[PDB]
RNA sequence: GGUGUAGUGGUAGGAGAGCGUUCUAAGGGCGUUGAAGGUCGAUCGUGAGGACGGCUGGAGCGCUUAGAAGUGAGAAUGCCG
RNA sequence: UAUCCGGGAGUCAGACUGCGAGUGAUAAGAUCCGUAGUCGAAAGGGAAACAGCCCAGACCACCAGCUAAGGUCCCAAAAUA
RNA sequence: UAGUGAACCAGUACCGUGAGGGAAAGGUGAAAAGCACCCCGGAAGGGGAGUGAAAUAGAUCCUGAAACCGUGUGCCUACAACAAGUCAAAGCUCGUUAAUGAGUGAUGGCGUGCCUUUUGUAGAAUGAACCGGCGAGUUACGAUUGCAUGCGAGGUUAAGUC
């Protein structure tokens, strides 16, 4: 009959989520924030149509790597000149720059369309656990039984 | 060397989005109104500045 | 006995036009190109209409899976729960119900969960 | 019998096959001659015995 | 109210007043059709068969019977001179519900 | 009854330089239009001027229309019948040559 | 014609059955109240393909049975425009 | 299903994989045999992509269900069992 | 583009020192009634006005396809990596052989052209610039097999005459 329901863009209230990265591994804490952004925890998902909702990232300075990786994950980029691949490790990024910390996992797990970077936009990073997002009354997210 | 590919419709077109003329410097003839470019001499009366020339 | 060629090369030709019209550019006006194209949408379409129920059903999946999430319970477990309840409905009803008739989807995983402890 | 409805004897005369028209005829390109070879030439094959 | 029923190895929600496109009956134009197998009643209150919800029926009338756009099967191998084309249209019913019980 | 066209067949010069000058033109005032034709150097310049000018006398003569109204409605150029020609070029062979030909059609209306 | 069982990927290639084109014979028709041809359309058949409407066009052409072939093109660094 | 009789062929460049040998260096996506499979002539799922490996043989329609190999944190369906 | 190379001032034009080679090119309309006259323009060519059933039949003249070019726009498009499509699809526009319609289409999934030849080709192996036309298993005489008809331990004429 044809009648699967399909979500539009706009009809789709989507929700702002708060989520502690405080000693939560590094990859579980982007697996859910990815699953949250792109909206797998509504039944209304729909792969076309934007439905996830907003999530608010703290404390991502205290975010946990395990084993060795604060030293020996090493982030690699390109400027595309020769000779020109930068290394930054993962402990380094951590204690300087942990919004991109944050951000590079969850764009590893986000898909590589749009849509995707689309969802990406609605990632907010932020070390320590001040945000300044109140006016979007943003409710807090257990997340240790999602990990 | 020669074109690997013909070029299509579109991108012809797109090349061509530039190729274009321009009318530029037209207004009103001060001694009979009619258009002249600026700084010349106005081809219908012969005046510039005021003056018949 | 001579037979020129006559009109039907022009007819087969613009149909296969016809069926290409919505291509880009040579793609819809040349013969050739029209033709090699729509084969290939003529491989597509085949494929495709055996794809879309895998699509379909995958689709029904997420949401179901979803719902049973937001009711406490995991889409596995959801399903064996309701396949020990001998409950017959398909993907597409279920998800059908979680999006619209929420109140019905979470009868049915009260069920299913009801299963699952006996 | 009558010019207009003329019907001759069931297998009497049957419809010559052509080679080489279109792929799904069963005959198309190499209109049965297989791939290459002597016997694939015109005019090819070796004389008798 | 609604209902879910088991039809043509499907399954299809009905509504009373609605019509419903299904693999075709063996039934006469105009003629009542009752489907037995309903899996479930939803509405007001929700009704779970298990399989079948005990005693329930759909009553509909055979509004229609036709066949769907025509469906082009052309399976062909590159480069192995070899394609079949073949056309389909898959009959349906269409049936216009009455009651549900 | 409220528009008029004037057309040039045949005309020796290249469509797409005629299509430069005729997109000045297009969509704007008999006045305008004359002026820019006018001061356009370019060599289908004064040809379009011309079939304009017949347009719009035809559009005054024949029709009887307001002159100080008139707008160039519609203007394009068309491919015409093409010359084959052949040029010389080294070790002994040719090279065709196109001598082309145009179609210049303008229509002005009323308003 | 119904029921049941089983089967229906396919190159070389074998077999069978069909679509379409020109012309011929017979019959039966259609055409300045508009044929063929061209163009557009959301039409029908399992396929090749077959109708039906609008516009253009201006004088020939379908249908049924049978018959004969210069009978079907997308490629040949094919030929001509 | 085998035989036999007759009409019509195409095929005589094979490839890899597993197992048993030779040549080779117990090298080769090497070469040459035996044996089985697949490709050849086989689409679909898995192995990222990937003819020859694993599962499995497409007559079609479905916005139905159960499984094979392989998998269930996100990309990406299913266990943070 | 057939039919003589030649339907037409063709063995011509043209090419070659020469022998020799060798084209292209038919169609207004029933009847020229082949657009008097006026307007723009130097003319060409157009717009009226007329002839005509028809002039988008105006002499490049019956029809007028495709490649190709242009004009106007219903929809989409300037963060996107695209064998160009197919499946799913919001939105916008429009209403047909009235059909669970049509055009476009953000966005998401899948996805390396056709042919030839190869063990194997998306192939960085070959061929095609595109469109149109033409272009390849035929005929004659015999051999043999299947099928069909006639006659049947028989069958049958050939040349030739009317
Ligand atoms: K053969
Ligand atoms: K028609
Ligand atoms: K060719
Ligand atoms: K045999
Ligand atoms: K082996
Ligand atoms: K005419
Ligand atoms: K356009
Ligand atoms: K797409
Ligand atoms: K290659
Ligand atoms: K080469
Ligand atoms: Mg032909
Ligand atoms: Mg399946
Ligand atoms: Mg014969
Ligand atoms: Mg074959
Ligand atoms: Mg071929
Ligand atoms: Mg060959
Ligand atoms: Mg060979
Ligand atoms: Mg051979
Ligand atoms: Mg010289
Ligand atoms: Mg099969
Ligand atoms: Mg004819
Ligand atoms: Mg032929
Ligand atoms: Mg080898
Ligand atoms: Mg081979
Ligand atoms: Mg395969
Ligand atoms: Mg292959
Ligand atoms: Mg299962
Ligand atoms: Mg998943
Ligand atoms: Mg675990
Ligand atoms: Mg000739
Ligand atoms: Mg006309
Ligand atoms: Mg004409
Ligand atoms: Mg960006
Ligand atoms: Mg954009
Ligand atoms: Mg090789
Ligand atoms: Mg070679
Ligand atoms: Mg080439
Ligand atoms: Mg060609
Ligand atoms: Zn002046």
């Amino acid at each position: 009959m044809r009648t699967t329901y399909m979500a539009k863009a706009g009809e789709v209230e989507r929700k702002w989520y708060v989520v502690d990265a405080t000693d939560v591994p590094l990859g579980r804490l982007s697996a859910v924030v990815a699953s949250v952004l792109r909206g797998k925890n509504k039944p209304t998902f729909t792969p076309h149509v934007d439905t996830g909702d907003f999530v608010i990232v703290i404390n991502a300075d205290k975010v946990k790597l395990t084993g060795k990786k604060a030293t020996d994950k090493i982030y690699y980029r390109h400027s595309m000149y020769p000779g020109g691949l930068k290394s930054v490790t993962a402990g380094e990024l951590r204690d300087k720059n942990s919004r991109r910390l944050i951000e590079t996992s969850v764009k590893g797990m986000l898909p590589k369309n749009t849509l995707g970077r689309k969802q990406f936009t609605k990632l907010n990073v932020y070390g320590g656990a001040e945000h300044p997002h109140a006016a979007q009354q943003p409710e807090v997210l257990d997340i240790t039984n999602l990990i | 060397a020669v074109p690997a590919r013909r070029t299509s419709k579109a991108k012809k077109a797109k090349r061509r989005t530039h190729y274009k003329l321009t009318i530029k410097g037209l207004n009103a003839c001060s001694n009979c109104g009619e258009m002249k470019k600026s700084h010349h001499v106005c081809p219908a009366c012969g005046h510039y500045d005021g003056k018949d020339v | 006995a001579r037979v020129k060629g006559g009109t039907v090369t022009r007819k087969r030709r613009k149909k296969v036009l016809k069926l290409a019209k919505g291509y880009y550019g040579s793609k819809h006006t040349l013969f050739k190109s029209a033709k090699e194209q729509v084969m290939n949408s003529y491989y597509y379409a085949f494929r495709d209409r055996r794809q879309k129920k895998r699509d379909f059903r995958k689709l029904w999946i997420a949401r179901i899976n979803a719902a049973a999430r937001m009711n406490g319970l995991s889409y596995s477990k959801l399903m064996h729960g309701l396949k020990l309840a001998e409950i017959d409905i398909n993907r597409k009803m279920l998800a059908d119900l979680a999006v619209n008739d929420a109140a019905a989807f979470t009868a049915l995983a009260e069920q299913a969960k009801d299963a699952l402890s006996k | 019998m009558k010019l207009h409805e003329l019907k001759p004897a069931e297998g009497s005369r049957q419809v010559r096959n052509r080679v080489g028209r279109g792929t799904s005829s069963g005959n198309g390109k190499t209109a049965g001659r297989g791939q290459k070879g002597q016997k694939a030439r015109s005019g090819g094959g070796v004389r008798l015995g | 109210m609604y209902a879910i029923i088991k039809t043509g190895g499907k399954q299809v929600k009905v509504e009373v007043g609605q019509a419903i496109y299904v693999e075709k009956l063996n039934v006469e134009a105009g003629e009542k059709v009752v489907f037995d197998e309903v899996i479930l009643v939803g509405g007001e209150s929700t009704k779970v068969g298990a399989p079948t919800v005990a005693g329930a029926t759909v009553e509909g009338t055979v509004e229609k019977h036709g066949k769907q756009k025509k469906v082009v099967t052309f399976q062909y191998k590159p480069k192995k001179h070899s394609h079949r084309k073949q056309g389909h249209r898959q009959p349906y019913t269409k049936v216009m519900i009455e009651a549900i019980n | 009854i409220t528009s008029a066209k004037a057309t040039a067949k045949t005309v020796r010069t290249s469509p797409r330089k005629a299509r430069l000058v005729i997109d000045l033109i297009r969509g704007k005032s008999v006045a305008d239009a004359i002026s820019i034709l006018k001061f356009t150097p370019n060599k289908s310049a004064g040809i379009i001027e011309k079939v304009l000018m017949s347009a719009v006398a035809n559009a005054e003569n024949n029709f009887d229309l307001d002159v100080e109204s008139l707008v160039v409605s519609e203007a394009f150029v068309n491919e015409g019948p093409t010359m084959k020609r052949f040029r010389p070029r080294a070790k002994g062979s040719a090279s065709p040559i196109n001598k082309r030909t145009s179609h210049i059609t303008v229509v002005v209306t009323e308003k």
